[PDB]
């Protein structure tokens, strides 16, 4: 089958519980989480994921493991604190890629963002150099926005995209009644 | 409500319209942490505080069944109601109610206690204040020493500085408020009589005896560029020591209120200052000293210094027994505190000697002791 | 010592009980003791500056349970015990 790492970040702010949208959508995407992981024990059972937060100070639920048995149950108690961090939150698991087991696997990390970026324009387009120098795929996907949705981040997704054949997909969700499992489902990165 | 809200919405003062722009399109938007951060930007301003009454409740309310962004800010928002409308009656019934219905998750309960106590440091309670107040010092230990609930505590220990009961524990906490400064950002002028009542803590402070310490801090002599210097004079000459009597006398002069009975507390205070400097003026070339210097210095005659010294034994701060027979006095173990530059120089000069003394020493006797031995 | 050393040191403060820090050299060119023990605790400043944690140096010894001892002398055969004695001390006296 496919082998490749899978790497998920979920956002533990409070700006995932207001409710225009959904109602506290974590357990939203916390079953999106359930149903690719399914998916992929399906397709490859041998994968494994890992799971951490954007937050200030980064720590590990669950390392990367083939059984999602523990890891639902680590899915719980997300500690409600602090609001963003992107550099450390990159860094914290594009350079712990080298930690995992099976070498055949490739490099696979996606991300949940519900908080408008700190950083500027510099610290994005260099760590988009350098997840461009160390070829790593990278799935970018915004859940709500208070801004404009995408400015400075379009320029951010073709800097940080290379090889344009077969690489990597943009997920642009804007709002609406319908979850964000079927949605994030259209892409090929999904099933 | 939410259909019926957009009548009292709308109309509103002549300048309020332009905030309420923004507060209405964030209503529309249902954004509950804009919201909040729109109505700290409203406290912020500086409203007029007469039709206000409505949307206190009404923010209120919302920030009660909401039950999302941070509790604090309603506590923030409800003290500046508890402020505006001054009823203390009622404030007891909206604290508990605001303690009530907040859920556990993270503890607010320091903050909680820390309004009530504040609301209830006026007259009308003291003791059982001190008491919860010690509670709530007593609370968390924690992580969480953002010191900013302790800087509100130390406000707290300022309502208690109100009273005269205790002048040494707004002194420690000053400590701590001379430690968790951050930025210049909040006004000077404030700065002014918060420099003031503390250089007069400070001073009648009885839990303290060298004032140097808090000279040590950059930041209180860089605040007091702009008051007079009459106060930094005395500190610095507190500081480096009184070789004359004048200037001390006119500072003691210098406060009518409360520092005359205080005087000769003072005076008691400072009397070890000039034998902790001179005992810590030369550490070699005989040590050994008299009372004349003293009595000399500190104006007094001979028949005193042995209550003096007494009252020197009787703090503890000097270990000084004098084994003599003939009139003499002898010296011992003291503290350098805040700093001195000629104990620098000594300092490194002391060290190089003995540094190269033991180097050579250690060269010469390992040279032959190397052959000879191995 | 680094500064995300707190943060390192953070998780076993969560997960398990107070951790001691124990620092040592890549090289053994240091003639002093290489271990150093440092419990992590909490003191209240003088200064007033915020509480963090703080590494207070604990002291320590070198030593072996039963068989340790035998091993080390065995692997060794060239280090000498305390030996009462003139070379024995006069080595200490000059060194």
């Amino acid at each position: 089958m496919v082998l490749e790492s899978t790497m998920v970040c979920v956002d533990n702010s409070e700006y995932m519980r207001n409710g225009d949208f959904l109602p506290t959508r974590l357990q939203a995407q916390q079953d999106a989480v359930n149903i690719v992981c399914h998916s992929k024990t399906r397709s490859n059972p041998e994968n494994n994921v890992g799971l951490i937060t954007l937050a200030n100070d980064c720590e590990v639920l669950t390392t990367l493991t083939p059984d999602t048995g523990r890891i639902l149950s680590k899915l719980h108690t997300v500690q409600p604190k602090g609001k963003i961090t992107f550099c450390t939150g990159i860094r914290v698991a594009h350079l712990a890629l080298k930690h995992r087991q099976g070498k055949n696997h490739k490099m696979r990390i996606i991300a949940f963002v519900g908080s408008p970026v700190e950083d500027n324009e510099k610290d994005l387009v260099k760590l988009a150099k350098r997840l461009k120098k160390e070829k790593v795929n990278v799935d970018i996907i915004n859940f709500g926005e208070e801004e404009v949705n995408t400015e400075k981040l379009t320029a951010f997704v073709n800097t940080l995209n290379g090889k344009d054949g077969t690489g990597s997909h943009l997920v642009t969700v804007p709002p609406g009644p319908s979850l964000a499992d079927a949605l994030i489902s259209s892409p090929i990165l999904a099933g | 409500d939410v259909p019926g809200f957009l009548q009292q919405s709308q109309n509103s003062g002549p300048g309020q319209p332009a905030v309420w722009h923004r507060l209405e399109e964030l209503y529309t938007k249902k954004l509950w942490h804009q919201l909040t951060l729109q109505v700290l930007d409203f406290v912020q301003d500086p409203c007029f505080a007469q039709g206000d009454g409505l949307i206190k409740l009404y923010e209120n309310f919302i920030s009660e069944f909401e039950h999302r962004v941070n509790p604090l800010s309603l506590v923030e928002i409800i003290l500046h109601v508890v402020r505006q409308m001054t009823d203390p009656n009622v404030a007891l019934t909206f604290l508990e109610k605001t303690r009530e219905k907040v859920k556990s998750s993270d503890e607010a309960v320091i903050l909680c206690k820390t309004a009530i106590g504040a609301l209830k440091l006026n007259i009308g309670d003291l003791q059982v204040t001190k008491e919860t107040i010690e509670d709530v010092e007593e609370m968390l230990n924690n992580l969480p020493g953002v010191t900013s609930v302790h800087s509100r505590f130390y406000d707290l220990s300022s309502k208690y500085y109100q009273t005269i009961g205790n002048h040494a524990s707004y002194y420690k906490d000053a400590l701590r408020f001379l430690g968790c400064v951050d930025i210049k950002d909040l006004p000077v002028s404030e700065q002014q009589e918060r420099a003031f009542t503390l250089g007069l803590a400070g001073l009648l402070g009885e839990g303290v005896f060298n004032f140097g310490e808090l000279l040590m801090h950059p930041v209180l002599e860089s605040l007091r560029n702009t008051d007079r210097q009459w106060l930094i004079d005395t500190l610095y000459a507190f500081n480096s020591g009184n070789v004359e009597r004048f200037q001390t006398l006119k500072t003691a002069w210098g406060q009518q209120p409360d520092l005359a009975a205080n005087e000769a507390q003072l005076l008691r205070k400072i009397q070890l200052l000039c034998l902790m400097e001179m005992t810590f003026t030369r550490p070699a070339n005989h040590r050994q000293l008299t009372f004349e210097e003293i009595a000399k210095s500190a104006k007094i005659t001979v028949n005193e210094v042995e209550l003096l010294v007494m009252k020197a034994l009787s703090v503890g701060l000097v270990k000084g027994s004098i084994d003599e027979v003939d009139k003499r006095v002898h010296m011992t173990w003291v503290q350098p505190r805040v700093l001195d530059l000629q104990q620098i120089k000594g300092m490194k000069d002391r060290l190089e000697f003995w540094c190269t003394d033991v180097k050579s020493m250690e060269m010469l006797v390992e040279h032959q002791a190397h052959d000879i031995l191995t | 010592l680094h500064k995300n050393d707190i943060a390192i040191n953070e998780l076993m403060k969560r997960y398990c009980p107070n951790s001691v820090l124990v620092i040592i050299d890549v090289k053994p060119k240091d003639l002093g003791l290489p271990t150093e023990a440092y419990i992590s605790v909490e003191e209240v400043h003088d200064d007033g500056t915020p509480t963090s944690k703080t590494f207070e140096h604990v002291t320590s010894e070198i030593g072996a349970e039963e068989a340790e001892e035998v091993g080390v002398e065995h692997l060794l055969r060239d280090i000498k015990d305390t030996t009462v004695g003139t070379l024995s001390q006069r080595i200490t006296n000059q060194v």
